[PDB]
């Protein structure tokens, strides 16, 4: 392709060799020496109070140093919430009180000198309760319902022209407790010494861990180092630390000893927050063209006791289609359930489940084909907003995806085509991500050996930033991408915000293009300026930065490694960035250290988008649902890496796969219990269960989007997958399912 | 109170006096300070601890140090050469893209190996049936058919 | 874990005799064993390593028997060259169990005494009341959720289902279980009389006496056996238990189905034979709708449980199904 592998080209990623040998380190597998291990615990009941509580069996077990409860306590701080201005998705405070408000909650850690010290040890410690009647439910008795109506959508006038609409759709869409489980459990090495802490944490924002381990710890944040440049996948669950590292830090600093803890797989499930969840109630007006005048929607999900977080069912209801009334009101149901979390495209992905379902009823009562139907409905604007597209390539979304998938053949009728003992089904839905910036900043440095070493931040997830951010430098530096390495994740780098809404991407690579461009000028400047370099007179201008070396256009050259030679260390390190020049240092610190100064463009409203297409296979007597094909069409924007953006594409499918056909929270209505808490009764896709994916690229350079012109990938891929894994099956089978997941109890 | 044992790791011995209690998993992660191999559960039921023990593969966070003594036991760490090139299946896995975040990629490129040895790589479904011990929650599948099907091919030369 | 004490049994025979001590537990792959230790369910005192006792690794496919020793992994008898042209079910059986990793540590010892999947049973320090755990303490599962558990074979004490593949087709095709005590003496055990019916008592599952250890299996090699198939439907595509599961065989002699052999895996407190939808098909000709109205016959001894009900109507399916797929072969 092309030698230097810059920004657009398709190249392997920079940390894949360290990956596939074993090399790269994640949290737990940093060594302290002398390292404690700490086990949480955690409740039992869902309500109520800790009567009795006796850890004496446990403090008398082998190697173990403490335990530490309510009863045996370390303050910790209430963390500032993320609402606020904060770092804190959880305010809960552990062992500071004997208040259960969950199942499942974290209530004390046990220390011992070894993991299998620990984890026997924790099993002896002995909690009774006293148990008051619990809210399980959203839709229980008594459960307080808390409005979110800055959220609220009030558009042209629903209610009046809802009234008048010829055609109406009601119906109900649910989606269940679905949680993000990356293969790499949460789990942490806090080390306190001197005033200070050092924690490795998976973490994709590395400033919201240093803020709220400070603030728990109560000291200031300069005082919290986080380590971690590589992380096993969060998908919305590891942005912000939980509690499980709030009592390992301050077990780490009462002990002054490192302490690992990691929880246990079953334990991450009320150790932090899935997907709450929801429940909308849809309604579409149209005319009988299928054009939709109106949608009305009453939508909530579950929160706990403490936090208020929304999964917020309106997120697409008035982008995705040309409505000029809409009404939508969202509410937050307060149970007793851990607080809930990131997923993939939160708000976004049930938005578009519940409003892409609906479309397919509106086309079925109507009898237009689905695609006819979401042509009919065409915004050439964003009608709630009421502003222009950036760029929206939804309509080349549909037509490639739909020749690709042979849409064309699609027979209306239920149950039409089928394939021996096999209903076959065609579903299709619109998806898209909002495009979210924020500046950030990167240090660029020349090694004495001629070599190029980038520093930020930003996190590597599984997303490829190690990969872009190498590939941004090499266009302005004249060498390979592959031969420029890469430093990320960890508090000691420069500025980066959080990795989520998917804008990461385009806010790193921003900074380091203007990080490269500084470096080639003071590369350049210093061959011209430095008396002993053979470029020692010469302008700027005949300098050319090629293969490792500096050049002038009359045929002379000097290598880097000698500009190296030649020049001052401290001429050598290069800093540059997307914030203001003039802006303070304090006000850098505090935009990277919340989540609520992201920005969107002003006069146009920039966004992803996708067609989803899906074939599916149902067991005519088993009612086994199996995805046969899957056809997507995707506008991105510019593609930083089209081989890394494909992965996100296919990864964000395939969980959507798991989201429609089989991820489900199970609570036992008695205890509130989730009894499934485990990758055997929760289950993700398994190899098996995903076919050949087809993406295709349709999306151009958008410079009204993002400054480098590249849109949201890694939350695109899931939006609006299970809506159209649902379709499908209806039209395999005749049966709507408008909960999810799609079981095979629910078909026969 | 402990148990001695010796094991071989990636053609090293390696004695060790344990708590009987230690998987094999966390003998190669807390005590050899071979971290490669992951815990993604611990009960068994993901794969990203999977290792060669004997030349087949199986789930360490399911096996004693103890039941490895005087066996072979082959890590990730242990598929490069003495010269340390890649194996056929860690290459085809970097340029396939048959990883994200690289946490169940150690457990999916040993099971990979046993799987064409096993001669379970006949086919593109037969791959995705044979390496569905293998949970990948970045989605990655597609690209782990990919990178398998290079890699037998070219092993089989 | 307990902190357990580790002990290496150099014979069958020692092996029984240090299984019979107060609570020890033998070890073999591990799979079951050591997951439900972590689970705190199994707390031995003295954990019994029996790999490494060669006598029971031998394996071999005849004209009459098929025999395997209690070692003898998944895998190995899988991948036997005879397995999946002989015993298609037993084949099935294995390959569609668990996945390729556990298959290859997985001993058919093991494999038979494997426990159920009911979260309740696996959560003891949630939930108190077990009964197959902790004699007389309730049963959790009776008015929780349900799903997962059996629609035959319950009992009030117990609703647990045997979640395992292998013993399905083995209780189908008749196999025997052949075990040892401390002495070298031995019992063979017809193996539908070697899984017991929950009842009063659901922790004994099995005949065998703590002075026990299982050393082989035989399966008659019938044309029952060569001409059957295992049918396994679950949430997911692999990697799962069954939501419902049917071993089926039999020999067409005559251009009729005559030794009809089924049994329903998934479904039941152990596997179960279903015996009237089998004498309702003997003597018949292998014919799509006939099958599957016999199958139905299961649905006079059904019992649905609140959340399970899905259940009753698998079980005539996957019964049907798997004959069906049978009466492809030859
Ligand atoms: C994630 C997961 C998924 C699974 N899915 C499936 C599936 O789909 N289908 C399926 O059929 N199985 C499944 N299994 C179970 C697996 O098949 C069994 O755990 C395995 O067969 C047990 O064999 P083992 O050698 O590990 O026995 P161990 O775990 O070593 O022992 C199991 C029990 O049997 C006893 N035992 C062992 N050997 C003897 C002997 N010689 N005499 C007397 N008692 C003995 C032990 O004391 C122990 O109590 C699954 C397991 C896991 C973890
Ligand atoms: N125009 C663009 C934009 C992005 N990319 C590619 O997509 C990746 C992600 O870009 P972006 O959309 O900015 O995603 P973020 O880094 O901001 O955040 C990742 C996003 O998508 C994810 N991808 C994940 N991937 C892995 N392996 N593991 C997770 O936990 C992940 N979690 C997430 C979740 S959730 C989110 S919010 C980049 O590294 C790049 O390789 C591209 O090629 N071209
Ligand atoms: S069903 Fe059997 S195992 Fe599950 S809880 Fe009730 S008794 Fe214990
Ligand atoms: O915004 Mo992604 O962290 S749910
Ligand atoms: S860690 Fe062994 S399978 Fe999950
Ligand atoms: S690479 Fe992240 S789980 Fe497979």
């Amino acid at each position: 392709g092309s030698p230097i592998e810059g920004l657009g080209a398709a190249r392997s990623r920079g940390d894949g060799r360290v990956k596939v040998i074993g090399e790269a380190r994640y949290a737990i597998e940093h060594q302290p020496e002398n390292p404690l291990y700490g086990v949480v615990l955690q409740s039992t009941v869902a309500s109520g109070r800790i009567s009795r509580l006796s850890a004496e069996k446990a403090l008398q077990a082998d190697g173990v140093l403490a335990v530490y409860t309510h009863l045996n306590p370390l303050k910790i701080n209430k963390p500032t919430a993320i609402a606020d201005g904060g770092a804190a998705q959880s305010t809960y405070t552990p062992i500071q009180d004997d208040v259960i408000i969950h199942n499942g909650q974290n209530i004390g850690i046990v220390i011992a000198e070894t993991f299998e010290q620990a984890t026997w040890a924790a099993s002896l410690v002995e909690i009774e309760y006293e148990t008051t009647p619990a809210r399980v439910f959203a839709t229980d008795e008594g459960v307080e319902a808390k409005p979110m109506s800055a959220q609220d959508i009030d558009l042209g006038d629903a209610a009046t022209a809802m009234h008048s609409a010829e055609v109406r759709i009601n119906q109900r869409y649910t989606t269940p407790r679905e949680y993000n489980m990356p293969m790499e459990p949460h789990a942490c090495i806090a080390h306190w010494h001197e005033g200070q802490i050092t924690v490795w944490e998976p973490s994709q924002w590395v400033a919201g861990a240093q803020v709220e381990i400070a603030e728990w710890l109560g000291i200031e944040t300069e005082k919290v180092r986080i380590i971690s440049p590589y992380v096993g996948g969060g998908f919305g669950s590891k942005p912000v630390p939980y509690t499980h590292v709030a009592l390992a830090s301050v077990a780490s600093r009462a002990l002054n000893r490192p302490v690992k803890v990691s929880l246990t797989r079953p334990q991450t499930f009320t150790g932090l927050g899935g997907r709450p969840a929801t429940s909308q109630q849809l309604e579409l007006g149209a005319s009988r063209d299928g054009k939709i005048e109106a949608i009305i929607q009453r939508s909530f999900s579950e929160t706990s006791l403490i936090d208020v977080f929304a999964e917020n069912c309106s997120k697409v209801t008035a982008r995705m289609y040309a409505v000029s009334n809409v009404s939508a009101q969202h509410q937050v149901r307060l149970i007793n359930t851990v607080t809930p979390g990131w997923m993939r495209a939160p708000g976004e992905n049930p938005s578009a489940f519940g409003l892409e379902v609906a479309m397919d009823e509106l086309a079925y009562a109507l009898d237009i084909d689905p695609l006819e139907l979401r042509l009919r409905n065409w915004a050439d604007k964003d009608y709630q907003l009421d502003l222009p597209w950036s760029t929206r390539r939804l309509k080349e979304a549909y037509q490639k995806g739909a020749e690709a998938f042979g849409w064309d053949k699609r027979i209306m009728t239920p149950r039409s085509m089928r394939e021996g003992r096999e209903l076959i089904g065609w579903g299709m839905a619109s998806g898209t991500y909002p495009v979210n910036r924020l500046p950030a900043e990167a240090k660029i440095i020349l090694t004495p050996q001629g070599r190029f070493v980038v520093q930020c931040a930003g996190a590597d997830i599984g997303t490829g930033t190690y990969t872009i951010l190498a590939q941004t430098a090499a266009d302005h530096l004249g060498v390979g991408s592959e031969t420029i390495e890469v430093e990320l994740g960890d508090t000691a780098l420069p500025r980066a915000g959080v990795a989520g809404g998917s804008q990461l991407a385009g806010n790193l690579t921003a900074a380091v293009n203007d990080t490269a461009k500084k470096m080639r000028e003071r590369l350049l400047a210093l061959a011209s300026e430095l008396p002993a370099s053979p470029l020692s007179g010469l302008p700027v201008s005949q300098f050319t930065l090629q293969d490792g070396a500096i050049q002038h256009s009359g045929g002379s050259g000097l290598s880097l490694a000698q500009l190296a030679t030649l020049a001052p260390p401290d001429s050598l390190s290069v800093k540059g960035g997307t914030f203001p020049d003039d802006m303070p240092q304090s006000e850098r610190d505090k935009i990277v250290r919340n989540l609520n100064d992201m920005s969107r463009p002003e006069a146009f409203s920039a966004h992803s988008w996708s067609a989803q297409f899906v074939e599916v296979r149902v067991d005519e007597d088993f009612g086994t649902i199996r995805v046969k094909r899957m056809v997507a069409a995707l506008d991105s924007g510019r593609l930083y890496n089209p081989k890394l953006a494909r992965s996100q594409w296919i990864g964000g499918m395939i969980m959507g796969v798991g989201q429609a056909l089989m991820e489900e929270g199970i609570v036992d209505p008695r205890n509130g219990r989730v009894i499934n808490n485990n990758l055997a009764d929760y289950l993700v896709p398994v190899n098996g269960d995903i076919p050949s994916i087809t993406t295709i690229n349709v999306g151009e350079p958008d410079f009204e989007a993002t400054t480098m012109g590249g849109k949201a990938v890694g939350e695109l891929g899931i939006v609006g997958v299970a809506a159209a894994i649902s379709n499908a099956v209806f039209h395999a089978t005749g049966k709507r399912v408008r909960g999810l997941p799609i079981t095979l109890d629910k078909i026969i | 109170e402990r148990i001695s044992l010796t094991m071989q790791v990636n053609g090293q011995p390696y004695p060790m006096e344990i708590d009987p209690r230690v998987t094999l998993l966390d003998a190669l992660r807390e005590h050899l300070n071979l971290t490669g191999t992951k815990k993604g559960c611990d009960q068994g039921q993901c794969g990203a601890c999977t290792v060669l023990v004997n030349g087949q593969r199986v789930l360490s966070c399911l096996t004693l140090a103890a039941q490895a003594d005087g066996a072979e036991v082959t890590s990730i760490e242990g598929l490069q050469s003495a010269s340390g090139e890649l194996h056929p299946v860690q290459r085809c896995f970097v340029e396939n893209d048959a990883f994200q975040c690289g946490y169940c990629t150690p457990g999916q490129i040993m099971s990979a190996v046993a799987c064409i040895k096993e001669g379970h790589a006949g086919s593109d479904d037969e791959i995705r049936e044979y390496m569905s011990g293998n949970l990948c929650r970045c989605g990655a599948y597609p690209h782990i058919i990919d990178a398998i099907k290079q890699a037998a091919a070219e092993m089989a030369k | 874990m307990n902190p357990f004490h580790w002990k290496v049994a150099q014979s069958a025979s020692e092996a029984a005799a240090l299984k019979q001590q107060s609570g020890s537990q033998i070890l073999a792959g591990g799979t079951t064993q050591l997951d439900l230790m972590k689970c705190g369910v199994f707390n031995p005192p003295q954990l019994i390593g029996i790999n490494g006792l060669s006598e029971l690794r031998s394996l071999s496919f005849d004209n009459d028997k098929i025999s395997a020793g209690a070692l003898i992994t998944m895998s190995q008898l899988a991948d036997h060259p005879d397995c999946q042209q002989h015993a298609p079910a037993i084949y099935g059986s294995l390959w569609q169990a668990a996945s390729p990793q556990i298959r290859n540590m997985a001993t058919l010892g093991g494999n038979l005494r494997q426990r159920t999947r009911c979260a309740y049973y696996r959560d003891p320090a949630t939930f108190s009341a077990c009964n197959k755990r902790n004699p007389g303490s309730g049963c959790a599962a009776r008015q929780g959720v349900n799903s997962n558990h059996a629609i035959l074979g319950a009992s009030d004490s117990c609703i647990a289902v045997y979640p395992g593949d292998l013993a399905v087709a083995l209780v189908a095709f008749d196999a025997v279980v052949i075990v040892q005590n401390p002495q070298g003496e031995t019992r063979r055990i017809a193996i539908d009389d070697f899984f017991l019916l929950p009842g009063e008592t659901p922790d004994q599952e099995h005949d065998l006496r703590d002075d026990e250890i299982i050393v082989a299996i035989e399966v008659p090699q019938t044309a029952s056996l060569q001409r059957s198939h295992y049918l396994k439907v679950r949430d997911r595509s692999s990697y799962e238990f069954a939501a419902a599961s049917a071993a089926a065989g039999f020999t067409l002699e005559n251009g009729v189905m005559r030794q009809v052999h089924i049994a329903l895996g998934g479904v039941a407190t152990k596997p179960w034979r279903a015996t009237r939808v089998e004498q309702a098909l003997e003597g018949q000709p292998f014919n799509e709708e006939t099958v599957f109205q016999a199958a139905e016959l299961i649905n006079q001894e059904t019992q649905a449980l609140e959340h399970n009900a899905y259940k009753v109507k698998l079980a005539p399916r996957v019964i049907a199904r798997a004959l069906m797929a049978a009466g492809e072969i030859a």
